[PDB]
């Protein structure tokens, strides 16, 4: 007992994670409105036949 | 070079030789270019590969 302010706000507790995530957006909604096209390229041309 | 030999005039005379030098510095020479990166990776042509 009788425990200084430094021994109890020193860092006798744990340090958790539950924190960080939490707002993590979930990424990929324009998946629904746009098509992923590798380009390996520093410009993509395309022309299609009718 | 050693003095010319003459004839004795009545009493040698003691001459001397000339020496020299000749001193050169190193000079630092420099040659760079700068390329982005981009352009290298954009080759697929081979355009750079001779640099």
């Amino acid at each position: 007992a009788i425990i200084t302010p430094a021994l109890i706000s020193a860092l006798k507790t744990s340090f958790q994670k539950h924190f960080q995530d939490a707002l993590a957006t979930a990424p990929s909604t324009y998946l629904q409105v746009a098509t992923v096209i590798p380009s390996t390229t520093a410009s993509n041309t395309y022309g299609w036949l009718g | 070079q050693f003095p010319k030999l003459r004839e004795w005039i009545g009493q040698r005379v003691i001459k001397d030789m000339a020496a020299q030098g000749y001193q050169i510095t190193n000079k630092l020479f420099e040659s760079t270019v700068g390329v982005k990166r981009t352009d290298i990776e954009d080759d697929n042509l081979g355009v750079y590969g001779p640099l």
